[PDB]
């Protein structure tokens, strides 16, 4: 099936490999060499779930859950059942994730439009290469990745944290913690602010960008402006990712104290460190 | 090579803007405020002009009433003493009466009372500032889906310092006024009742916070790939469908097998982020008053 | 239990939500097609929304969705393949035909009007006290092609009032006219401005607009449309 409008668009062309071998939609999906990819990809790190799914014991979806190699086995390889699986598991999630943005490149290239999207898929991929990949292989081991379940890797996101202390005071994870509240913040007002606009009062005639304006300018003297907020958005999100990346990339390697006690540089500043009163004196 | 306009490549200023009339006080709007070449290569350069009618006034001083009550107290702490205020900045905190003083105000100033006449202005200074929300919006003829967005905002805040510690008995619940203290009684919060990622209301609201940044994402994006077919004026494509609206949509339909319209997209928007402090304000409002660790409640439901 | 009654709730809400949502956002392109233009049979499981009016204003009169929905417009395609899901080749030039990247959409041929009933687009000549406020002016400028060639001159920038924003760079050709060119879909450069969609060749082809001082929904489309267009179908001089 089409939407009304779609056929005009359905045309040859875009794909960056094999030509109009695969240049071709499956319903509403678009296909191209990446969406097979995609899911071979995905299809093969499934299976190897279910796989160990059955040497773990269990089909619950709340239970089963891939645990990468144990710190012993170091950035080596393992045993199937003892990480190997895992280790695959990634390979194929990476496969798979990179895969999508590249058929989403495929898809930008077909409707001649910008590539933002999946630019900024990419920084989403990055941070999930960052916990599997980047900081495993700085630490010199796959058993500092998170293990894949639902309810598991909430635990390594719990003890990864509690290892620090109150993870609160990572300073990168305060500027993250920020974008991603703004985010929200921004995301609420914009919707608002178009919907109020789309959906006036009873009766009324819809307003404009210039109501829009108006609308902000009066209630806290400043509009971004339509291009902006959507500009707004897409940079809070993308830098809520980056620092999130940036707050775990520098834990356990570059810092791997208490990160309360990291703060102590500023308190210790030369010129008031050893003056009394206050809380530190 | 190609122009991403994440920046503008060339600014432009014309009159200051200043706005629709509609159904507005007029008198009540400032004049305009200086342009920023600074704002104006991400956004607009214009600054103001600022409504501000009585309750305008009335929320920017218990507002600044507020601040100042934490503040002076800050100073109190650091002994009054410039260096020692900076220094320790974010380790002074504000904080409520001790759980003896129950929902009383008994509780000395340095003990309590201070921390209540701060409350008191901060819950003075954001409903009055709701109420601004809904007015400027009536006044303008638009819909109350902003106040309605903000109320939600205001539902995890005043579970948190208002509802919740009522229900528990006693103001000590309640959340200080401080940098680091507010983060150590979010993390304690959590330890004392079990380990919030139990409770299904905290995982929800996280879903959302993250879902609001995936979505914000995408429709950020989505619309500056397609501001070359003019994607972002957003209520003229609501009205009269262009290009660029549909090859967002099949961009979409082609990727994961469903789109959104260019009005619909927003009703995901408001929703997505809404929920974040829905889902959270019910979930810490129930912490305590009907489940004291949510490890426990989850092994029975 | 209260926080069960709470979650198990909230779950019954979330369904009803996103069916709501989901249905919201089916105003426009359904009912679902066949290639052929007729309707297809499986919709899926949500069913259209009652309908909606906005009322327009400017007496430019209603929107009603969902609605008859219609092209109105020739669509110089053709199936490839005995089955569905296949590419539809372009019968003609698709950059003329506007189909595919180069496609435009048949909206109104009137222009936007800001809140004020004035034209939200307008060429900076024509928009009283607006100038370039930062940045290098594009305006002198001459416009390059993908091929490298020169295809004209930059000889005003038209602007959105409302937003005080550039959104097209007029530029004259050698035939003495002009046409509208998408600020995003330029590259100003300090000794010019680059056009990576199109070749100088191609720049003639660029619809042009009835009046000379403003430009309608309907001429923004088909000037958007065939300059995006040119990324893929401009290849061949590029
Ligand atoms: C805390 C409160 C947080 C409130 C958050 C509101 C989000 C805003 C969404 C929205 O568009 O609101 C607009 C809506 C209309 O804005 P307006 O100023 O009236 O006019 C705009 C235009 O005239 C008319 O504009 P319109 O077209 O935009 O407004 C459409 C809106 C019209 O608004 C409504 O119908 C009411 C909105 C109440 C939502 C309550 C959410 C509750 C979550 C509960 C969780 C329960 C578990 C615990 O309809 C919906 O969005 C329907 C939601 C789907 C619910 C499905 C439920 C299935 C249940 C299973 C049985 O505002 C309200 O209706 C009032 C909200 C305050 C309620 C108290
Ligand atoms: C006790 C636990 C500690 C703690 C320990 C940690 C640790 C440890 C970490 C964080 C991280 C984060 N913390 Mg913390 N954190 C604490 C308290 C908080 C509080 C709060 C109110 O208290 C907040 C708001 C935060 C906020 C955050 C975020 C900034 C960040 C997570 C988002 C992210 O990076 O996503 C990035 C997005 C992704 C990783 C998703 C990638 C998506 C992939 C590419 C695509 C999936 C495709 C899919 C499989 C297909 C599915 C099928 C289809 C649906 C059909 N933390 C407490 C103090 N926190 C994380 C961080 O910075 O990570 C980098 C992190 O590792
Ligand atoms: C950076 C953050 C930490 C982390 C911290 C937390 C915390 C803290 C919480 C979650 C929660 C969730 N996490 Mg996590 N999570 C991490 C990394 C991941 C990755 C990944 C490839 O990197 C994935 C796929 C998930 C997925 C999930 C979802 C199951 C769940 C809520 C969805 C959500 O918020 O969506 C935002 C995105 C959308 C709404 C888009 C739709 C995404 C769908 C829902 C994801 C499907 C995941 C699927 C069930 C499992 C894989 C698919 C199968 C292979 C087919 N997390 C890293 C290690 N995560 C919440 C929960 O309830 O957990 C039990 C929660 O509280
Ligand atoms: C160790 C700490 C615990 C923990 C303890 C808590 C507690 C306790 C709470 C949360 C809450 C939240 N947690 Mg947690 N949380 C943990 C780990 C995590 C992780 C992670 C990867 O580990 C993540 C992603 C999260 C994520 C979240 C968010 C979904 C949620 C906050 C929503 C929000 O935006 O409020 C942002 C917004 C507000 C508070 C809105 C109120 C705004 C007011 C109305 C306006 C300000 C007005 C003011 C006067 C103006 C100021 C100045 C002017 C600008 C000048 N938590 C760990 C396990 N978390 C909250 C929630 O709802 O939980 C269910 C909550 O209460
Ligand atoms: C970078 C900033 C934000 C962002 C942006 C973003 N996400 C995106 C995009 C963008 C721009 C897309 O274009 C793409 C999309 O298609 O949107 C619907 C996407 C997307 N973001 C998704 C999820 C997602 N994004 C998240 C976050 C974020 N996305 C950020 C906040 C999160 C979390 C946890 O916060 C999640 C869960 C997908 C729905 C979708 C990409 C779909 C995709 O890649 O499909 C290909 C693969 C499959 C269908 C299956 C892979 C299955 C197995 C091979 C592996 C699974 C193993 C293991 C890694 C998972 C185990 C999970 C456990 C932890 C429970
Ligand atoms: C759906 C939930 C999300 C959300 C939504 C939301 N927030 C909202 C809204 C909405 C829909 C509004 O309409 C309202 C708004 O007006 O936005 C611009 C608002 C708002 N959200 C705010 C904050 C906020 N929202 C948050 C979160 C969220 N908001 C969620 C993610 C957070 C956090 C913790 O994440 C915060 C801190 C406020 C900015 C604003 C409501 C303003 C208000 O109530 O003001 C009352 C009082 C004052 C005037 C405060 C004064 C304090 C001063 C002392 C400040 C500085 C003084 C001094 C510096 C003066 C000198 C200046 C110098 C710098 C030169
Ligand atoms: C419409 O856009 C926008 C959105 O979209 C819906 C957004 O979501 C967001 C995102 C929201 C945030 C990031 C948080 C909220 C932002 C703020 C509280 C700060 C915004 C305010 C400013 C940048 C400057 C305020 C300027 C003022 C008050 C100047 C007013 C001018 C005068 C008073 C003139 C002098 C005249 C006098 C004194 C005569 C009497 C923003 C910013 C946005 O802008
Ligand atoms: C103005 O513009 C815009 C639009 O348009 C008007 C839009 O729609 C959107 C899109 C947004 C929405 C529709 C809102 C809702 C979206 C979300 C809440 C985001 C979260 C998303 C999901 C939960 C869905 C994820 C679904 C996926 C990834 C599909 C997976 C499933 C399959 C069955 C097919 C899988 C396969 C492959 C590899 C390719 C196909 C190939 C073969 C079958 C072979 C945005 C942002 C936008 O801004
Ligand atoms: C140096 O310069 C001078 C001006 C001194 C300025 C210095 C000021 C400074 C440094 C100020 C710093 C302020 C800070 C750090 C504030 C931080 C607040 C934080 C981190 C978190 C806030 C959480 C608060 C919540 C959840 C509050 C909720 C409040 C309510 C729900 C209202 C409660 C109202 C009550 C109890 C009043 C009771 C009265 C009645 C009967 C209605
Ligand atoms: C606009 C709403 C669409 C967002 C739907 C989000 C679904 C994620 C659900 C995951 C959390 C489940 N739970 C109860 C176990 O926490
Ligand atoms: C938990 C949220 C995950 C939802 C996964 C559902 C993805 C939906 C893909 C639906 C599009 C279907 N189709 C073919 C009929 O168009
Ligand atoms: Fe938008």
């Amino acid at each position: 099936a089409l939407l009304s409008f779609e056929r005009k668009y359905r045309v040859p062309g875009g794909t960056l490999v094999g030509g109009n071998l695969f240049d071709f939609w499956v319903g509403p999906f678009y296909v191209g060499f990446f969406g097979v990819a995609t899911f071979f990809f995905a299809a093969l790190g499934i299976i190897l779930i279910a796989w160990s799914a059955v040497l773990q014991g269990t089909w619950n979806p709340q239970l089963i859950s891939v645990y990468p190699p144990a710190l012993e086995y170091g950035l080596g390889g393992a045993p199937l059942a003892k990480g190997g699986l895992w280790q695959i598991i990634t390979i194929c999630a990476t496969g798979a994730f990179v895969s999508w943005a590249l058929r989403e490149v495929e898809i930008c290239r077909k409707l001649g439009i910008g590539y933002h999207i999946p630019f900024a898929f990419a920084f989403a991929i990055l941070a999930y290469l960052t916990l599997v990949l980047f900081r495993p292989v700085m630490m010199g081991a796959w058993g500092y990745a998170f293990p894949y379940g639902i309810w598991t890797h909430l635990d390594w996101v719990s003890n990864t944290g509690y290892t620090y202390g109150n993870f609160h005071y990572n300073p990168a994870h305060m500027i993250a913690i920020s974008f991603f509240f703004t985010n929200a913040l921004a995301l609420a007002l914009h919707g608002a602010l178009v919907l109020s606009a789309a959906n006036p009062e009873k009766g009324k005639e819809m307003r404009t960008p210039d109501h829009e304006n108006t609308f902000f300018r009066d209630l806290v003297g400043y509009s971004i402006g339509t291009l902006g907020i959507h500009r707004l958005g897409l940079l809070l999100s993308l830098s809520a990712v980056f620092f999130s990346a940036l707050c775990m990339i520098i834990t356990g390697t570059i810092w791997f104290d208490q990160w309360v006690d990291w703060w102590q540089w500023w308190v210790k500043l030369p010129w008031w460190a050893n003056i009394p009163g206050g809380i530190n004196g | 090579a190609e122009y991403q306009n994440i920046f503008s490549q060339v600014q432009v200023r014309g009159p200051a803007d200043l706005g629709m009339t509609e159904d507005v006080n007029l008198a009540n709007r400032s004049g305009v405020g200086p342009f920023s070449t600074l704002l104006g290569w991400f956004g607009n350069a214009q600054l103001g002009p600022i409504y501000l009618g009585s309750l305008g006034v009335l929320s920017l001083f218990s507002g600044l009433m507020w601040f100042f009550t934490i503040g002076i107290w800050f100073w109190y702490q650091a002994g009054w003493n410039p260096a020692v205020f900076l220094r320790d900045l974010f380790f002074f905190s504000l904080e409520p009466p001790a759980p003896e003083y129950g929902l009383s105000f008994a509780a000395p100033l340095k003990e309590g009372g201070l921390w209540l006449i701060a409350s008191f202005f901060m819950f003075v200074a954001v409903w009055s500032w709701w109420g601004r929300t809904y007015l400027r919006a009536q006044a303008l003829g638009m819909g109350k889906h902003t106040a309605w967005a903000f109320l939600s905002a205001i539902w995890l805040w005043m579970v948190l310092g208002f509802i919740r510690p009522i229900l528990m008995g006693s103001w000590s619940e309640a959340v200080p006024y401080g940098i680091f203290s507010h983060l150590d009684w979010t993390n304690n919060f959590s330890l004392v009742h079990g380990n919030l990622f139990y409770n299904p209301f905290h995982g929800l609201s996280i879903a959302f916070l993250y879902g609001s940044a995936l979505l914000f994402a995408m429709h950020g994006a989505t619309i500056l790939a397609v501001s070359r077919f003019g994607g972002e004026r957003e209520l003229e494509q609501i009205a009269d469908r262009g290009t660029a609206a549909e090859r967002a949509a099949l961009f979409w339909r082609w990727t994961m097998g469903f789109n959104a319209t260019m009005e619909g997209i927003h009703r995901w928007a408001i929703w997505m982020a809404v929920l974040v402090t829905l889902t959270g304000g019910i979930g810490i409002l129930l912490s305590g008053t009907v489940v004291d660790n949510w490890y426990v409640w989850g092994q029975n439901h | 239990d209260l926080a069960s009654l709470a979650i198990y709730s909230f779950w019954i809400f979330l369904a009803g939500l996103i069916y709501y949502l989901q249905t919201e956002n089916m105003r426009e392109g359904y009912p679902l097609e066949n290639e052929d233009g007729t309707p297809a049979a499986n919709q899926g499981p949500f069913p259209l929304p009652k309908p909606k009016t906005f009322i327009l204003p400017h007496g430019r009169g209603t929107l009603t969705v969902p609605g008859p929905e219609s092209e109105d417009r020739p669509i110089a395609l053709a199936r490839t393949a005995v089955s569905e899901g296949f590419p539809h080749a372009p019968t003609g030039d698709p950059m003329k035909d506007g189909v595919g990247p180069a496609s435009w959409v048949a909206r109104r041929d009137l222009p936007e009007l800001d809140g004020h009933g004035h034209n939200k687009i307008k060429p900076m000549k024509a928009a009283a006290g607006f100038h370039v406020s930062a940045g290098k002016n594009p305006i002198g400028l001459p416009v390059r092609g993908c091929d490298l060639e020169i295809a004209g001159k930059v000889v005003d920038i038209w602007v959105d009032i409302p937003e005080q924003m550039a959104h097209f760079l007029e530029v004259e050709l050698k035939d003495g006219s002009t046409r509208l060119l998408p600020m995003q879909m330029v590259k100003v450069q300090s000794n010019r401005v680059h056009v990576n969609a199109l070749s100088s060749d191609l720049f003639a082809g660029i619809p042009t607009i009835k009046s000379p001082t403003e430009v309608t929904l309907l001429e923004e489309d088909k000037i958007c449309g065939y300059v995006a267009g040119g990324l893929m179908y401009a290849a061949p001089k590029r």
